[PDB]
């Protein structure tokens, strides 16, 4: 039986469970929120096709830059017009295996420079 | 059987002359029979002076006893009466004459009724003492606390005795004057208003030992009655702050996510 | 039932006035053999025959005289001879010699208890043979002056019954007052009984709480 | 100065327990993260492909250089300014 002089385990239960509660209820937070505060950088449809996916540098989002997913990725629209050696570079970039960061790197300071 | 004592020990002999001639001498047994007793008589005793001694010793254990004149004749049945335990080794024929060479037979039963006399007292004494014991602990067995409910059930059947005895005694003392031609028992009914009296104060003292015993009782279990509802309201305050804290939390954490998914999803 | 039995105002009535006659040398109207078994059979005695008390037996005596001093005197004979010889721890005594006396003095004890009660009553002469060896002539006379002792105490048990009510109400006080102190401590224990189950409930109830949330969370 | 039914109070804080309002109340939550987990991922992929990947657990922040083998770690305090979080971790990788 339970007698009220054992109230002190339901006691400590209760503030493990207390405790339990408020340290799951912390830990997903949010990842993308983050992504865009620290790299300043937004993913977002491309305004011509749904399936195109938009960088947008700055808070202001004056500079941006699209490109295709699908097949080799190509090089689409830009807010600062970008000469065609630029243009070739960036698609050179792409062009070696590398990583897509890399492209964004030279993309971002050719699209800020040409602001 | 036959006598297991040293009767024929000349040694054992002059002990017991010694403790019957003691006896004798100290209750004055030569005043009341207006005969002398000595050592020298108990050793060679003669049929006169052996009947004297039976008979006075005897008168002892049974006072209203009423003694023929053949005293002889008596001996016999007054020892099967008196439940005698060596009355097989003791002949009837040796009765009519205690001097001759059986006299050890009937020194030994003298001796045997000398003793009884003493040991008859002394029980008696005692029965003096159980008559008067149980108006005598008065309060002092029946004010301690009763430990358990035949303790109280026996608590009453001594004040039920007590008064039982008064009116024994009652009854006796006026029957008494009834047979002195009276017929005004005043002075026996005043006795027993005295009496009355001391079993009141005795009843008092219970009644006002038991009051105080009520009145500790009512106070502790206040205490224990306010001790316990202390610690349910206890646990009603701190299960209810437990309840409030866990939905503070739940409704926390589902704003806090609808508003992530809403910017997951206004972001676009 | 001991006190009890005295307090009678129109109960009983069953023992007739008591008689004195300053005639005859007893001072009590010395009973013939059927007017001393119609009280005996009335009163709390119990009788084998009226023959029996004709020509008394020695075992017969002593029964009923055991059981007169128990109910007139008040007294249990078994129980003052084991208060009579009671084991002394005295170191002179022998077991040996206490055997010897054992059977001698307990019939002495009794002999002292008759004779003093057949004293008060108006016999002064209580031999050890009115009960081992009992005289039919000799009975009737002992057995009229208990009998005068029994009427004349039903006359007087009506000046009695004032004692007897006020033992039983003081008596009745002190019963009444361990009653509510025994009252008193099952109502406070059926108290906590039932605290202690709703609390048992409750805790049931949230320990079942913290087990299901704790399934759907971690 | 004492409880008025002590046996009575005890059964209505039982019988207002709910457990069912706050089970419902975890699925909700539950619900709620496994909604964030699909409308997110399409981001998180493209950002942890990009070489930096989030440490929640102990407020870090984890960018690798693959060629080097070395890993920087950027913690996170409520003293440091936002420009500085946004320039070290790029133009780093
Ligand atoms: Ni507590």
């Amino acid at each position: 039986m339970a007698s009220i002089d054992a109230f002190s385990d339901l006691e400590r239960r209760m503030d493990g469970f207390q405790k339990d509660v408020a340290q799951v209820l912390a830990r997903q937070q949010n990842h993308v929120a983050l992504y865009e505060r620290l790299l300043q950088l937004r993913v977002l449809p491309g305004a011509s096709d749904v399936h195109d996916v938009r960088f947008v540098f700055g808070d202001d989002s004056r500079c941006w830059i699209e490109v295709a997913m699908h097949g080799d990725h190509v090089i689409g629209n830009s807010h600062p017009a970008l000469d065609p050696k630029s243009r070739a570079t960036l698609e050179h970039v792409l062009t070696v295996q590398g990583d897509l960061a890399a492209f964004l790197v030279v993309a971002r300071d050719m699209l800020l420079a040409s602001l | 059987a036959r006598d297991p004592r040293p009767l024929r020990d000349k040694n054992f002999q002059s002990a017991i002359q010694e403790e019957i001639y003691d006896y004798l001498k100290k209750n004055k047994f030569d005043i009341e029979t207006n005969h002398p007793i000595s050592i020298k008589f108990l050793k060679q005793p003669t049929q006169k002076g052996f009947i004297i001694i039976f008979k006075w010793l005897y008168l002892r254990l049974d006072p209203g006893y009423g003694f023929t004149k053949s005293i002889e004749n008596e001996i016999y049945q007054i020892l099967k009466n008196l439940r005698y335990p060596f009355l097989e080794s003791i002949n009837k024929s040796q009765i009519s004459a205690v001097g001759g060479s059986n006299w050890h037979k009937f020194l030994g039963m003298l001796h045997w009724m000398v003793r009884t006399n003493i040991k008859l007292d002394m029980c008696l004494n005692k029965v003096d003492r159980s008559l008067i014991n149980q108006n005598t602990q008065e309060i002092t067995i029946l004010s301690q606390p009763l430990k358990t409910l035949d303790e109280q059930d026996q608590r009453q059947e001594r004040y039920e005795l007590m008064v039982e005895k008064l009116l024994i005694d009652y009854f006796t003392e006026s029957y008494k004057s009834f047979l002195k031609l009276e017929d005004n028992y005043e002075p026996s009914m005043q006795e027993l208003k005295l009496g009355f009296e001391k079993f009141v104060h005795i009843i008092n003292t219970d009644v006002t030992s038991t009051e105080l015993k009520l009145e500790e009782l009512k106070v502790d279990l206040n205490r224990k009655r306010y001790k316990l509802h202390q610690q349910v309201i206890h646990v009603i305050d701190i299960t209810s702050k437990f309840k409030i804290n866990i939905q503070s939390s739940l409704e926390n954490s589902e704003n806090e996510l609808g508003n992530v998914i809403e910017e997951l999803r206004n972001l676009e | 039932r001991r006190s009890k039995r005295f307090l009678i105002s129109n109960r009983t009535t069953k023992l007739g006035p008591a008689k004195r006659a300053s005639r005859n040398q007893d001072v009590f109207p010395i009973l013939d053999l059927q007017e001393l078994v119609i009280c005996l059979q009335s009163c709390d005695f119990a009788l084998a025959t009226q023959e029996n008390i004709s020509r008394p037996t020695s075992d017969y005596m002593v029964t009923l005289y055991k059981q007169i001093i128990e109910n007139f005197m008040g007294i249990s004979v078994e129980s003052l001879l084991n208060s009579s010889n009671q084991e002394t721890g005295d170191g002179h005594l022998q077991e040996e010699n206490e055997n010897i006396y054992l059977d001698t003095l307990n019939v002495l004890v009794l002999n002292k208890i008759c004779f003093k009660f057949f004293e008060n009553i108006g016999v002064q002469d209580f031999n050890m043979t009115d009960l081992y060896k009992p005289e039919a002539q000799r009975t009737q006379r002992l057995l009229s002056a208990v009998v005068n002792y029994a009427r004349f105490r039903e006359e007087r048990m009506f000046d009695c019954n004032s004692f007897i009510l006020q033992m039983e109400s003081l008596l009745g006080q002190i019963n009444k007052l361990n009653d509510e102190i025994k009252q008193l401590q099952k109502d406070f224990e059926v108290e906590v009984k039932e605290i202690e189950i709703e609390y048992s409930l409750l805790s049931g109830h949230i320990n079942k709480y913290m087990n299901e949330m704790l399934e759907y969370m971690q | 100065n004492l409880l008025d039914n002590p046996v009575e109070f005890l059964k209505e804080v039982r019988e207002s327990f709910d457990i069912q309002q706050d089970v419902d109340a975890m699925k909700r939550i539950r619900h709620d993260l496994d909604v964030i987990k699909e409308e997110s991922e399409a981001r998180l992929k493209l950002y942890r492909s990009l070489g930096v990947i989030l440490d929640l657990e102990n407020d870090q922040v984890l960018i690798n250089r693959k060629n080097d083998g070395n890993i920087d770690i950027l913690p996170l305090d409520n003293n440091l300014s936002d420009f500085y979080k946004t320039k070290y971790i790029w133009e780093r990788l």
